[PDB]
RNA sequence: GACGCGGUCGAUAGACUCGGGGUGUGCGCGUCGAGGUAACGAGACGUUAAGCCCACGAGCACUAACAGACCAA
RNA sequence: UUGAGGCGCCCAAAAUGAUCGGGACUCAAAUCCACCACCGAGACCUGUCCGUACCACUCAUACUGGUAAUCGAGUAGAUUGGCGCUCUAAUUGGAUGGAAGCAGGGGCGAGAGCUCCUGUGGACCGAUUAGUGACGAAAAUCCUGGCCAUAGUAGCAGCGAUAGUCGGGUGAGAACCCCGACGGCCUAAUGGAUAAGGGUUCCUCAGCACUGCUGAUCAGCUGAGGGUUAGCCGGUCCUAAGUCUCACCGCAACUCGACUGAGACGAAAUGGGAAACAGGUUAAUAUUCCUGUGCCAUCAUGCAGUGAAAGUUGACGCCCUGGGGUCGAUCACGCCGGGCAUCGCCCGGUCGAACCGUCCAACUCCGUGGAAGCCGUAAUGGCAGGAAGCGGACGAACGGCGGCAUAGGGAAACGUGAUUCAACCUGGGGCCCAUGAAAAGACGAGCAUGAUGUCCGUACCGAGAACCGACACAGGUGUCCAUGGCGGCGAAAGCCAAGGCCUGUCGGGAGCAACCAACGUUAGGGAAUUCGGCAAGUUAGUCCCGUACCUUCGGAAGAAGGGAUGCCUGCUCCGGAACGGAGCAGGUCGCAGUGACUCGGAAGCUCGGACUGUCUAGUAACAACAUAGGUGACCGCAAAUCCGCAAGGACUCGUACGGUCACUGAAUCCUGCCCAGUGCAGGUAUCUGAACACCUCGUACAAGAGGACGAAGGACCUGUCAACGGCGGGGGUCUUAAGGUAGCGUAGUACCUUGCCGCAUCAGUAGCGGCUUGCAUGAAUGGAUUAACCAGAGCUUCACUGUCCCAACGUUGGGCCCGGUGAACUGUACAUUCCAGUGCGGAGUCUGGAGACACCCAGGGGGAAGCGAAGACCCUAUGGAGCUUUACUGCAGGCUGUCGCUGAGGACUCUCACUCCGGGAGGAGGACACCGAUAGCCGGGCAGUUUGACUGGGGCGGUACGCGCUCGAAAAGAUAUCGAGCGCGCCCUAUGGUCAUCUCAGCCGGGGACCCGGCGAAGAGUGCAAGAGCAAAAGAUGACUUGACAGUGUUCUUCCCAACGAGGAACGCUGACGCGAAAGCGUGGUCUAGCGAACCAAUUAGCCUGCUUGAUGCGGGCAAUUGAUGACAGAAAAGCUACCCUAGGGAUAACAGAGUCGUCACUCGCAAGAGCACAUAUCGACCGAGUGGCUUGCUACCUCGAUGUCGGUUCCCUCCAUCCUGCCCGUGCAGAAGCGGGCAAGGGUGAGGUUGUUCGCCUAUUAAAGGAGGUCGUGAGCUGGGUUUAGACCGUCGUGAGACAGGUCGGCUGCUAUCUACUGGGUGUGUAGGUGUCUGACAAGAACGACCGUAUAGUACGAGAGGAACUACGGUUGGUGGCCACUGGUGUACCGGUUGUUCGAGAGAGCACGUGCCGGGUAGCC
RNA sequence: CUUCAAGGGCGGGGAGCCAUGUGGACACGACCCGAAUCCGGACGAUCUACGCAUGGACAAGAUGAAGCGUGCCGAAAGGCACGUGGAAGUCUGUUAGAGUUGGUGUCCUACAAUACCCUCUCGUGAUCUAUGUGUAGGGGUGAAAGGCCCAUCGAGUCCGGC
């Protein structure tokens, strides 16, 4: 047969790739030597065409100019803060430690100083719970409860842009203009309705899938497809 | 090839 | 290709004129004309069975059937 | 009276024209019995010759003589002698007193071939002998070249662009080169400017050999010259997606490869961007040259300025909209010029830049002011956080204004105002799960004077002749001109300017026929056509009125239906106004007022997919794909998923409201049960589970054997179906987990099936509704339902109509004749055929007859199993490829243990390698992970392959695939079939061996046990088929025994003859044994079935042997036993292809033919029986005999280098077994109406509804509405609905690819006629100069067929009911031939009305496709 | 040689070697042509598919969503009327442009190796389009038809293995 899709996918080629060149911010939290001395003023809030979220533009006393990670609440004018010391209040950003607990936080690290990893869709937030002098358990949006060392940063408050996935797109035009502002490759055709050739479930004279649908995790990429080590299947039961 | 000559 | 007819001792074809037909009342001018100060005015009547037109007929040698070539026991 | 024989007769029906080969034959030219004489082969006899064989002579295979009654045909093939070609050598010759070759001719040889003569030619050429070899052609859809027919043929017509004509000019020559006039064509193009691309095609002169669909004096052609001028137009510069280079790293390596870093490259219309305008000029350039004026940059000098870098700009999406405003267009009036001539109208012009200066509306802001309800907009909106008003700062045009300009341009005038306003300028609003470049540069930042401003591009085309498409190709190919006039909603039609063209480049002629392409009009009827209304038509613009079911409330909807519509006169209303819009009153014309043009036919039921969208470039646009929506799966990011060999990378400037991987496919109501199998996932006492290390044995070591431990994985357990899938049989549980819930249902799913009932129609395999037991519906393999949408499938109605009845006339281009140009397909040969026959069974050529004088023109295509394409179907090949999977074997990849990196103190701590986060400090992690190596598991993700043979084709089935018996088998042996009957793949320690004793089945008699007697050659028994053998035994009983022994042979068999292995058997020997008195018997079972190679292993006894040598270990070998290949003389092995491919086959199927005729159709013989009695009016069983060649089947002869399917249609001929019609016979014949039968093929046998149907069912008519043959007549005639390609759906089956003798939607029909054939037309020759008139051998016809009515007659007959005929009349129908007074059609002759536009109006005209439309219509043709 | 033994197998009383011609066999291209493959290295995204960058294009008309306004009604919520507004993978439309349903027409040695005419669909968007640019052969690209990757596709083309 013929590589399937998901490895066309890989090569990285102009289709499958994202927009970059139109991209606005790699958003990422700002360093400080130490102290939190750092605080900006909120200039503009944008729209980031990577997330569909805004961006707030923020300038710094030392001159610097950077997007940040928009928590919802944050307009124009307002004052943020970066440090240690950094006031508890939403937009700034200080260590787990230095959070409060029971306060929703967004856009986490992962490592101390790697500018954020978690929590950074639209809307949604993590939840900082357990303090300690080693670990801060923080409740990523998925549910799963992430220990994290307590100096990684992160910003209070949720993201902005929340709801979004309330309204439907109704039609495929709206999709089409969103998808092609992505990484990624649309509309989706079934693997049951390609050619043997083409995809593990292609071919026979009326669409079903060859075999069963749930693929062992061992499986080779060119057969990995459907549900994938899925642990169950179904709604029921 | 597709039937009557040469459809 | 063939076939048929006429060729001045002629009516074969055209012109002209009749006859026989098709349309449907010409241009112009006169009167009327709702009105309009007037300018103007769609249209109506008359002149006008008008004007225009005919692959048919007739009359009619005016024009063209001239000149003349060839084959043949 | 009866028996027998001979010849004949009846029985006796077939398709183009009858037959014994034909003629024809009757005391024969038949038949039978005899006889006589002839004809007639290459046989037979005979003369001569030749070859071959043999004999004599001979060196000879040289002569000579002899023999052949017992020699003379031959494909494949074996054997042998010879001819010819090239060049070498030896020997030896020829040629300018004419070589070779070639042409024609003479001679020899059976022949390959040799030789001579004449001519041509003009320089080489042989012979003999021995050699040499790219040495001999009729063939290969052979190769290359040349050439004939085809043929003076097709094309130079078809396109919404139909284009020309008369004069004249130049010229040797003019339809097409040029001038004028007249007439036309193009209007987003046929005009103007350009990008790419071309590359000199541009201009001039000179030409016509080439090119130009004809010609050419012309030319994009040929030749020669010439032509492209830039500070201010492009390039250049900048950066975009992105590319390259260098470094780094990878790789065996590179011209390879990802990242990172630096550098460079990357935009000529169409990204950003310092600056140029006007006029003039050349044959050809032009913001480039020239004249005038202007501008930018840099630099130098001088003055100014010390500011100077923050900021602004460059610089930005989609939708709506306001304001400013130029050109253009139009209106008004004035001036200049032209046009027209009934009027007073109509056309053109009325100019003037860059630049310099100046003006500023919008936006924003400031002061004042002080609104509590006001201000404002097209709209949104604004405000005590300060509204309006007033004043002010900032501030626009490619715009206004002044200059530029006693510049330029114009023959002249050399205007002024207005409206609507492209460009350009500047605002307001709305949308985004979409957020709409960057950089160079510029501004910020003065002025004078001077200097410099190089390099590259510049011609022309830009297309129905300069580009791509082989072409001067009807195709393809981007941008700007979107504001020329009328028209109108319009960038629409139609008409017309400016500009362009008559080069979508061959012409001339015939009322110009048939036929064809496009098209107009057709009376009455009105879908009867057809698979189907395909094609065509109807409708139509605008306003008013009015509008159903249903619905997701959006829609449906322009539903439907009804009315109006022009011109002229005078007006009203809205608005600032328009040369804008809406109305009113009166008058008035036509058949018609959206008058042409432009311009929907409407309604309903059902299916499918929700919708817009996508798709098979080039037969599928669909129900298929997509979609939003629904759902499940994976993953916390050092992730999941994916790419790379690696270095590395996409996702990702991303982070669960994410994105990956899949399924379903809008909304609405819903989505039952099943975890047994398979999949995935989790768990797991126990079991299973590799390698390293470890223990034991072994080996001075090692190989090797065993053990212990045991990872993932498996067993086992659990979870899970919106995971693959499943949802029955039986009874009032069984398989295998459950056993079909809501729904829906004869379905695009239902075989039966045209299911049944209803609707509808005259009639409805259709359609719809209901029922529904569902061959074989059913829930995200989604079920049901559903508004809206649709070049989707089916059906109904109104309307419409040449689809049809049934065809006609017309129009345009062809066609036909002429001038010019000028192919191709195709060709073994011969060829005037026709009817029959025969033949490899489908003949122009064979056989018999018939017909036939030659040549030519036109036609429509019957035949040449026509041309074209080495059949796609089918089979075959130890062919190919794509695809699948629990086929065979492997390879990636994933998971997992182990080793290395790897370090300190069965679980644990640590830091120092190593990894990651962090700018760094330093944080996390940590001997793990990564990486290298290895082991186990999973592993169609990928690779290579296999997947047999036989066979009345193949497949399914079977195995006649290895063996044995009877029969077939034809009295030796051998002998086939998917021939008939049936067996073997073992069993037995005795069921073997010997010896002794003995005789069995069955029956009879005496006391189904046992005992006694008799009869009893064999029917018993002997392991198992069948056939055969056996009686003091080969059987039974008893006893004893292990010969079922080791070794080695002979022979037969396997395999007749006749080679071939294993296996088998018969019969010996040697050795050792058993039994018996002994002879002797025992080489398994009475005989014929019970079987297996090499390699390798194990095993038995002895021996040989391993690389200088000894010892030990472990190997190699001689002989033999056991282990299986049943496809059985031995491969280790699954499927699909409709996506297909190749080699072939008529060695083999499908169609058709051909043979057959069981089947089918029809008949005959006999005649039981019934028919109230009566076989025979009528019906007619059994059985028996046949005919046909329509059905079906069989066969495998013909065709696979192609004989096109079914049905239909059209047009022609035929058969008779006759449906009607004519003439008849019988009757259970009163009549009338029937029934059965005979002769008979002249004519007729029709129209419709369902269905692709043939068939058939049904309706109404009818004299009747017969059947069959012609390659199931007819595709170089049509059609294409069904079968039968590629797309898709449903059901069933399958793990799957995919399948179906199931259904369903869609799905390209090639070719110029050489021959023959016929229909018509000519030219010749024959009869042997003429005119006119005839004859008639023969030929053709259906030229006529049939029905109704009246009189006969309410009569004959009959109780009555009812109800004939002969004959004579009238008419109808079908067919036929002709004709046009009449009716009707046409009538792009003609005349009229009228719309739009143009010629100023008027008059009179053109165009609106070959008439704008409407009305009428002559002749002719019908 | 096998062998207690016996019986078997093979060999034995001197003819070969070389050369030249020739018959035949086996490997090789193996008498000649004949086909679908398979494999290697290269050349192609001037066609076309999909993406990206930078530009361009869409007469005219219809329908009239939200929002806003005015009026009426209401205590309010809010309702109704009219207007304003101008939404839409919205409608009509040969505007430009894109597409390709039927005629199974014309053509079918064509004008054309996919054309012509009429008919027909879309035509503000998942739109169309120019130029530049990326993806390459068991690989791309694919709203999936085994479609397309320069008249070439169930594995392009060229040359080589041959
Ligand atoms: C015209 C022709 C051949 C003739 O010169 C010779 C014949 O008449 C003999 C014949 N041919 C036939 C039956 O007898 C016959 O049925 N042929 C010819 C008509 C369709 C199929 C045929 O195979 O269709 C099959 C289906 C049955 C699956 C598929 C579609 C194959 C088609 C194919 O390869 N066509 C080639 C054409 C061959
Ligand atoms: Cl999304
Ligand atoms: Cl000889
Ligand atoms: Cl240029
Ligand atoms: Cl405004
Ligand atoms: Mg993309
Ligand atoms: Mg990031
Ligand atoms: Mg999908
Ligand atoms: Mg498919
Ligand atoms: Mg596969
Ligand atoms: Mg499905
Ligand atoms: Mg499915
Ligand atoms: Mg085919
Ligand atoms: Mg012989
Ligand atoms: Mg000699
Ligand atoms: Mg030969
Ligand atoms: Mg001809
Ligand atoms: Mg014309
Ligand atoms: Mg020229
Ligand atoms: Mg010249
Ligand atoms: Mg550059
Ligand atoms: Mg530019
Ligand atoms: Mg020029
Ligand atoms: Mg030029
Ligand atoms: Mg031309
Ligand atoms: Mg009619
Ligand atoms: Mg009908
Ligand atoms: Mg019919
Ligand atoms: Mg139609
Ligand atoms: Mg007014
Ligand atoms: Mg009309
Ligand atoms: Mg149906
Ligand atoms: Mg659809
Ligand atoms: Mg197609
Ligand atoms: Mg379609
Ligand atoms: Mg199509
Ligand atoms: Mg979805
Ligand atoms: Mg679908
Ligand atoms: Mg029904
Ligand atoms: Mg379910
Ligand atoms: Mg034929
Ligand atoms: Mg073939
Ligand atoms: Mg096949
Ligand atoms: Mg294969
Ligand atoms: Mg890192
Ligand atoms: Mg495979
Ligand atoms: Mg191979
Ligand atoms: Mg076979
Ligand atoms: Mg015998
Ligand atoms: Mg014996
Ligand atoms: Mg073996
Ligand atoms: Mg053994
Ligand atoms: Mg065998
Ligand atoms: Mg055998
Ligand atoms: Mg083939
Ligand atoms: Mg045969
Ligand atoms: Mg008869
Ligand atoms: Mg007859
Ligand atoms: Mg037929
Ligand atoms: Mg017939
Ligand atoms: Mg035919
Ligand atoms: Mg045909
Ligand atoms: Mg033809
Ligand atoms: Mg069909
Ligand atoms: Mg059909
Ligand atoms: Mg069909
Ligand atoms: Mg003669
Ligand atoms: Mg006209
Ligand atoms: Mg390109
Ligand atoms: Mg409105
Ligand atoms: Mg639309
Ligand atoms: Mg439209
Ligand atoms: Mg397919
Ligand atoms: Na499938
Ligand atoms: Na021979
Ligand atoms: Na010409
Ligand atoms: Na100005
Ligand atoms: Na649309
Ligand atoms: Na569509
Ligand atoms: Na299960
Ligand atoms: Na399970
Ligand atoms: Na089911
Ligand atoms: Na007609
Ligand atoms: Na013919
Ligand atoms: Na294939
Ligand atoms: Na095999
Ligand atoms: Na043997
Ligand atoms: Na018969
Ligand atoms: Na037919
Ligand atoms: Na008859
Ligand atoms: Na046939
Ligand atoms: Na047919
Ligand atoms: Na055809
Ligand atoms: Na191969
Ligand atoms: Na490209
Ligand atoms: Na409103
Ligand atoms: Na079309
Ligand atoms: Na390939
Ligand atoms: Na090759």
């Amino acid at each position: 047969g013929r590589r399937i899709q998901g490895q066309r996918r890989g090569r990285g080629t102009s289709t499958f790739r994202a927009p970059s060149h139109r991209y606005k911010a790699d958003l990422e939290h700002r360093k400080v030597e130490d102290g939190d001395v750092i605080a900006g003023t909120v200039v503009d809030i944008e729209h980031d065409p990577a997330r569909s979220a805004p961006v707030a533009a923020v300038e710094f006393e030392d001159g610097d100019r950077r997007l940040i990670l928009a928590p919802e609440g944050v307009g124009v004018g307002d004052e943020l803060q970066v440090g240690v010391s950094a006031e508890i209040a939403p937009g700034n950003t200080l260590p787990l430690a230095e959070i409060p607990e029971g306060v929703p936080v967004c856009n986490v690290e992962s490592s101390p100083g790697d500018g954020g990893k978690f929590a950074r869709a639209s809307g949604v937030n993590a939840q900082l719970l357990t303090h300690d002098r080693n670990v801060a358990v923080v409740k990523l949006p998925s549910g799963e409860m992430k220990r994290l060392d307590p100096q990684c940063r992160a910003t209070i408050g949720v993201v902005a842009g929340g709801g979004r996935t309330d309204k439907p797109f109704v039609k495929a035009g709206n999709k089409h203009h969103k998808m092609k502002a992505r990484g990624t490759k649309w509309p989706n055709v079934r693997g049951v309705a390609m050619n043997a050739v083409d995809h593990p479930f292609g071919g026979g004279g009326r669409q079903h899938p060859g075999k069963p649908k749930s693929i062992s995790r061992n499986a080779p990429p060119g057969r990995k497809v459907g549900d994938i080590a899925s642990k169950r299947t179904g709604r029921g039961g | 090839x597709t039937x009557p000559f040469x459809x």
